[PDB]
RNA sequence: AAUAACCGGAGAGGGAACCCACU
């Protein structure tokens, strides 16, 4: 009777954009990125990557409400380092890792299918 | 089947920008046209065309004559008394 | 007889005069939710769109009120009834001529409530005065009231199919006074035994105990994740 | 969310929130539990029959037979069931390790799991929720209707 | 105009017009059901 | 004639006596229904001891 | 400061399932790799059922439900198809869907088993997994009544509905001997040796690791028959890469708007 | 009857005919009969280099039609029903 | 077609003034009560809005030079009451212009042919100028959507 | 499944379930009720552990994939009735489209 | 009312197994052995084919009142 | 030689007793 339509978990409609950004006033050099219609598929791996780089002091992710598909990532990076560029660098590193892992699996799968003899 | 002529709406009378509107009746005695005429009478920018003979002794004749006070309200916009009648001219009858 | 028509509970004195039916009062089953604060209560879209709240048309918000009115009924954020100053009652559920949709200051708008609105929220038997609390409404998809767990001690509810009634105050002065008196945090302590009642629910109690054990140790990433949700947080990590 | 599921011991309850399989945790294998009843129910209700039922069900499913649960047997009990569990390789007391599906980290404390039997009750939510906004009125008195 | 109904025990199709006895044309049974609609129907597998 | 008296299904005078599962399924009644209730005005009523 | 060099290797493969190990990778990335298998691996499944005439004892909506869950072979044509809600055309077009027909009229005395083999498809690339073993049962039919319906199948994925989910079962784990001590055993004697353990008979408990992080994750993915497991894993990784690329593009536009 | 049976079988039906004359009576009959079997799904294609012109010319000529159609004109409405068909989009002329 | 205003009640009939100013006598059951639009508006040829119970002067027509309170309004007529007028209880009828102040889609199967709900088949219950409520055939739910996205499949 | 011939029997407020299943663990006495032939309810692998904090008191967190695959999807019936009545010509009730 | 075409928890296709399972049981096998031969290793899939009740035969027993 | 006639002009009708079931 009120169940939200199924696709509401991944579709973005007009009047809202996938990503929004806001500056933090509590501590300098901190920013909040709001991602719409997205869940722990990425909210975890982004943090896991970003915690690798030592240039970032704080990185976090939280979903305001599970029924409301939305995630917010607050990051405070060391001075002279911009959160935007840190975030983009982390994601591009993650993409490289993912693609090269894909290729390694490709070669391994041919090896196995043709046989390990 | 007219591409650029669409059904009129009363509420468009206030709409800004230059416009062209046909109206009824040609005699203005009742005047759904007279409604917009009264709406815009003050403005001197608008035109009005009367392409036919008006009935004497009516608002048609009052507007036909150029006096501002036509009923007591004053008409300011410009009137042009055109003749697009579809009747027979003397040469037509003779021919 | 008349005497039978007056004496009994259904008599005019008790079941009809002291206790009489009323509108603007939804009813449904409750469902726990810890994510939202104690003062908030979730409600379904259906109830929020079928329930009505009056508004006085003012220039400060006249633009928004008109932008809401032309939305009409059947669209969640919207108004279903417009009442003129003279008392003329025009409904929008039948899509009248667009001309009447014009607005001016002073009119009455029957618009649906959205988040932030105050609502009273009780559970009979209402034995002690603290079962009649107010709350701030929030909109959630599925069809059931949602309230924070710590609130279930004063209500003595347990979610096992216990339902709970929700009245919406209609006038603005009543809204304000309810806000300033019946809103929950203004009743943490009770007059009967001058004690706190909100307490702590069983599960968070056990969790906090096992957490605050004297030897608990926690990793950097986990701490950095936990500190996120502290609303009042300063923003500076503490020294390990 | 809002239905009413009742176990075979009086452990009534309402479906709080419905998670997807990916968010739903799992044991080492692909098994992911279907219902997560709260721990805090048992200690006051003293419905340990529920735990014994859950354990025996696991044993019976692995064994391939419909295990019996006659009330006054006295021939079968926790120790025999635990022995059968030792035989089948699962933990003695039916607990298993589970994995969070959000982070992926292993659950610090092992958990009790296993099969059981549920009955969804006739008190669907759709049959209870309603609201009024200045509808009809009684004839004798100008008040809202009932029902 | 007349509608198509089904006898039940006969399983036989029969026609009936309004304000008429409800009997199968050959066995005269009294229980009478109504046939499916001709309007389309489409369910999402969900 | 005096009158009519209700009879519970599966009685010793009911039509539902001596007919096995095949016959009862033919008559489209559940063979498993325990029976022992009176049918009145359509509704299906029971006596409480 | 850069993502470590992931290292993988398969133990063995088979039509039913694939078992492999991941080395030199993080727990979060491993977990996401798992989640993508469950969620973001699009396939083809029936999604629009129109019933001309149904007369069995299963009510129509039940038949639509059951037809929803049948699996279809979608080895590669899934890439060619393009989402229905996204494809601009009249209703369904051969690009954005596939067509199935099912007509059965049980006329013999014995009960007929309306089974998946009876679903006539339009494109040979996609058919019920059973076709190309006993058949998947739809509904039994008594003599006399009939079932006639037309179905359209489209490309979805896990989130939308669990009928698009092809990963029958994923077993994910690591540290089969609790070396990292994430979990705690009050009586480690009781617990059973993990099949991947390397401990001795007496010990059955790896020593505590003062310094270490999860590594050598173990994966066991069992296909449901819709797709070969290797294709499943490859598609998972490719789709995740697509998602990351989308995020990067959108946030680059956002940064440019900000500056 | 034959057209309906073939379309139900699922084949395709071809019909040769001058783009005038008997076509219009055939079209009235088909317009009345399609709803009998509820074949709204199957569209009618009318392919000819003079299809559109022939349709419009049939529409304009009112004074020459039968009395029924002349009255259908006096009650403002296009005399033939293939105009309604085209407005409904079941029949498309190319 | 023609409404009337009662000017007198009788033992078994009613004296009623018709729209043209003619007084007639009709039976009690001959006439029927009509809904009155108490918020209707009229114009008296000088474009100043007028309503019921408003004082206006009749400066043209047989009743020219008079004044009274507007009792009833019509599309083009008005029943005006003047106390000084003894006749007919002081009521009369005159045209307003001689006074001076003093859908297709409803009930029709349709198909969501484009959008998030592409492919669904529903029924239209409410038709607005731009949007329309559709009652789907699968869900126990009803949806709102713009008319542009509809395609009246099947239907009559 | 409250009784075998529910399709034909036209009761009021009849609930029926897609997938009844005999309980995995039971008494010996159950099968004398035919409860094995008309079971009500479905087995369910449960896990007794506070997971997210959304199941504090008499609450449960359900896997949604099961619900979508057929976990407890129930159907619900309801039957109406109507007695068209003929009277002494002051009232005559007939079935016709108004 | 029929075998559920999928495991509620896993997704393994189980509907096709039912007739073969009845054949095995008629072939005088202990249900556990026959089940393992059919290839159901987890107890979250074994439960369905072990403790599923088939009512569709009961429903078919009747005549079609709609024809 | 004749001119916008509300153009989604919408309020609802028992009740009274009994039993059952949820808190
Ligand atoms: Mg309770
Ligand atoms: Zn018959
Ligand atoms: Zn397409
Ligand atoms: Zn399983």
């Amino acid at each position: 009777m009120n169940a939200p339509p199924a696709f509401e978990s991944f579709l973005l409609f007009e009047g809202e954009k996938k990503i929004t950004i806001n500056k933090d006033t509590k501590v300098p050099n901190a920013c909040l990125f709001t991602i719409n219609k997205e869940d722990h598929t990425l909210g975890n791996i982004i943090k896991s990557q970003l915690l690798k780089d030592p240039q970032v002091l704080f990185a976090g992710y939280k979903v305001p409400h599970p029924l409301e598909h939305k995630i917010i990532i607050r990051v405070q990076t060391t001075p002279d380092y911009s959160p935007q560029e840190a975030f983009t660098n982390a994601i591009t590193d993650l993409i490289s890792e993912l693609s090269l892992l894909e290729e390694r699996f490709r070669v391994a799968i041919k090896d196995k299918q043709e046989g390990i003899e | 089947e007219f591409k650029h002529i669409k059904a009129f709406d009363r509420a468009f009378a206030d709409n800004p920008g230059p416009m062209v509107v046909f109206a009824t009746p040609g005699m203005l005695h009742a005047g759904q046209s007279l409604q917009i005429f009264r709406k815009w009478a003050g403005n001197e920018k608008n035109m009005v065309i009367m392409p036919g003979y008006c009935v004497q002794g009516t608002v048609g004749h009052k507007i036909l004559s150029g006096q501002r006070k036509l009923e007591v309200l004053e008409v300011k916009m410009q009137v042009e008394y055109m003749s697009f009648s579809a009747h027979a001219d003397a040469k037509g009858i003779m021919q | 007889s008349l005497k039978q028509r007056l004496k009994g509970k259904e008599g005019r004195v008790r079941g009809n005069l002291m206790g009489k039916r009323v509108d603007f009062s939804a009813r449904t089953v409750i469902t726990p939710d810890p994510n939202l604060s104690i003062d908030q209560v979730g409600v379904p879209r259906s109830i929020a769109a079928n329930m009505t709240f009056a508004e006085i048309v003012t220039p400060f918000n006249i633009d928004r009120l008109q932008e809401l009115v032309r939305r009409g009924n059947s669209q969640y954020p919207g108004a279903k009834y417009i009442i003129r100053d003279n008392g003329d009652r025009i409904d929008l559920r039948f899509h009248p001529k667009p001309s009447d949709l014009h607005l001016q200051t002073g009119y009455k708008v029957e618009r649906h409530m959205c988040d932030g609105d105050i609502v009273i929220f009780n559970r009979q038997p209402t034995l002690h005065k603290m079962s009649m609390m107010g709350h701030r409404v929030r909109i959630l998809p599925w069809s059931t009231f949602r309230l924070n767990l710590s609130v279930t001690t004063p209500y003595n509810a347990d979610f096992d199919g216990d339902e709970m009634n929700l009245h919406l105050p209609q006038s603005l002065e009543t809204r304000a006074e309810i806000q300033e008196l019946a809103m929950v945090p203004r009743m943490i302590v009770t007059p009967q035994s001058n004690r706190p009642v909100m307490g702590i629910v069983q599960d968070t109690l056990t969790a906090v105990r096992k957490f605050t054990k004297r030897d608990v140790f926690l990793e950097r990433g986990e701490v950095m994740n936990l500190l996120m949700f502290l609303s009042t947080w300063d923003g500076k990590v503490p020294q390990p | 969310i809002g239905d009413k599921f009742a176990s075979r011991h009086g452990q009534k309850g309402t479906c709080g929130i419905q998670y997807r399989q990916e968010d739903m945790p799992f044991t080492c294998e692909g098994i992911t539990p279907d219902i997560i009843i709260n721990p805090h129910a048992i200690p006051s209700r003293m419905t340990i029959g529920h735990l014994i039922e859950c354990l025996q069900g696991k044993v019976s499913a692995n064994k391939g037979e419909i295990g019996d649960a006659t009330p006054f047997n006295d021939a079968v009990n926790v120790q025999k069931i635990s022995n059968l569990l030792s035989d089948y390789g699962y933990h003695l007391r039916g607990n298993e390790v589970l994995y969070n599906g959000f982070t992926g980290r292993k659950i610090t404390s092992q958990i009790f799991i296993g099969p059981t039997y549920y009955q969804r009750l006739k008190h669907m939510v759709d049959d209870k929720i309603h609201s009024r906004a200045r509808g009809p009125i009684q004839i004798l008195n100008r008040q809202p209707m009932e029902g | 105009q007349p509608m198509i109904y089904i006898c039940g025990e006969c399983h036989t199709e029969n026609e009936i017009k309004s304000r008429d006895p409800i009997r199968c044309r050959e066995c005269g049974y009294r229980i009478m059901y109504k046939k499916r609609t001709k309007r389309l129907v489409v369910f999402d597998a969900r | 004639f005096i009158g009519k008296i209700p009879i519970m299904l599966r009685s010793t005078y009911c039509l539902l006596n001596g007919l096995t599962d095949r016959d009862l399924c033919e008559l489209n009644e559940c063979p498993l229904d325990p029976g022992g209730y009176f049918i009145i005005n359509g509704s299906e009523k029971v006596l409480i001891a | 400061p850069y993502a470590n060099q992931p290292t993988v290797r398969i133990t063995e493969l088979t039509d039913e399932n694939v078992k492999f190990i991941i080395e030199n990778t993080d727990l979060a990335v491993a977990n996401s790799i798992r989640r993508v298998f469950i969620a973001e691996v699009p396939i083809i499944a029936i999604d629009w059922v129109q019933i001309d005439a149904n007369s069995s004892v299963l009510h129509d909506e039940f038949i639509a439900h059951r037809l929803g869950l049948i699996p279809l072979t979608s080895d590669d044509i899934v890439d060619k198809l393009q989402y229905s809600r996204d494809c601009t055309c009249e209703e369904f077009c051969p690009e954005c869907s596939v067509e199935f027909t099912l007509d059965v009229r049980c006329n013999e005395d014995q009960t007929r088993h309306v089974t998946s083999r009876d679903l006539i498809s339009n494109s040979p690339r996609v058919i019920p997994v059973t076709s190309r073993q006993d058949d998947i049962l739809i509904v039994k039919l008594r003599k006399g009544q009939e079932l006639r319906l037309r179905a359209y199948a489209k490309k979805g994925f896990g989130k939308e509905h669990a009928k698009w989910n092809p990963t029958a079962g994923v077993a994910f784990e690591y540290d089969p001997d609790n070396a990292l001590r994430h979990t705690v055993y009050p009586k480690p004697e009781e617990w059973p040796k993990s099949e991947y353990s390397e401990l001795d008979e007496d010990e059955s408990q790896a020593p505590y690791d003062p310094n270490g992080k999860p590594e050598r994750f173990y994966y066991n993915v069992e296909s449901c028959g819709s797709l070969r497991p290797e294709t499943i894993v490859l598609s998972a990784l490719s789709g995740l890469k697509k998602k990351l690329s989308d995020l990067q593009t959108q946030l680059s536009h956002e940064i440019q708007s900000d500056v | 009857s034959n057209l309906a049976l073939t379309v139900r079988n699922g084949g395709n039906v071809l019909v040769p005919c001058y783009p005038s004359g008997v076509i219009y009576d055939l079209l009235e009959c088909l317009y009345q009969y399609i709803d009998s079997a509820g074949l709204s799904s199957v569209p009618l294609y009318f392919i000819s280099p003079v299809a559109n012109s022939s349709l419009e010319f049939s529409q304009i000529f009112a004074e020459w039609l039968c009395h029924n159609k002349q009255s259908k004109v006096y009650l403002p409405e296009p005399p033939f029903p293939h105009a309604e068909l085209i407005q409904t989009n079941k029949l498309k002329h190319y | 077609q023609t409404v009337g205003v009662i000017v007198r009640l009788e033992r078994e009939t009613f004296q009623v003034l018709n729209m043209y100013g003619k007084v007639v006598t009709v039976r009690h059951q001959a006439v029927t009560r009509k809904k009155d639009n108490r918020f209707a508006v009229a114009l008296d040829s000088e474009q100043n809005n007028i309503h019921v119970k408003d004082i206006v002067k009749v400066i043209d027509g047989p009743h020219s030079g008079r004044e009274g309170e507007i009792r009833h309004l019509f599309r083009s007529f008005a029943f005006l009451h003047c106390k000084k007028l003894v006749e007919n209880g002081g009521m009369f009828v005159c045209k307003t212009r001689h006074l001076v102040l003093a859908n297709e889609l409803i009930g029709q199967t349709v198909r969501i042919s484009q959008g998030p709900y592409k492919g669904y088949i529903g029924v239209v219950k409410d038709a607005t100028e731009s949007t329309a409520r559709v009652e789907l055939h699968s869900t126990c739910q009803t949806i709102s959507v713009d008319r542009q996205r509809l395609t009246t499949v099947g239907s009559r | 499944v409250y009784i075998t011939n529910f399709h034909v029997r036209m009761d009021t407020l009849a609930h029926v379930l897609y997938y009844p299943q005999k309980p995995l663990v039971t008494t010996r006495s159950m099968e004398y009720l035919r409860f094995r032939e008309l079971p009500a309810g479905i087995n369910s692998i449960v896990a007794i552990a506070s997971y997210t904090g959304y199941n504090q008191e008499d609450s449960v967190i359900m896997n949604r994939s099961a619900v979508d695959r057929g976990f407890f999807r129930s159907v619900f019936y309801r039957s109406y009735k109507e007695q068209e009545s003929k009277k002494g010509f002051d009232q005559e009730e007939v079935f016709e489209k108004p | 009312m029929i075998i559920p075409v999928r495991c509620f928890t896993c997704g393994k296709i189980v509907g096709n197994k039912w007739e073969a399972y009845l054949g095995l049981l008629q072939a005088e096998y202990t249900e556990g052995d026959a089940l393992d031969a059919l290839g159901l290793k987890r107890y979250c899939c074994r439960r369905m084919l072990l403790a599923h009740v088939d009512l569709i035969e009961k429903l078919l027993n009747y005549a079609p009142l709609e024809k």
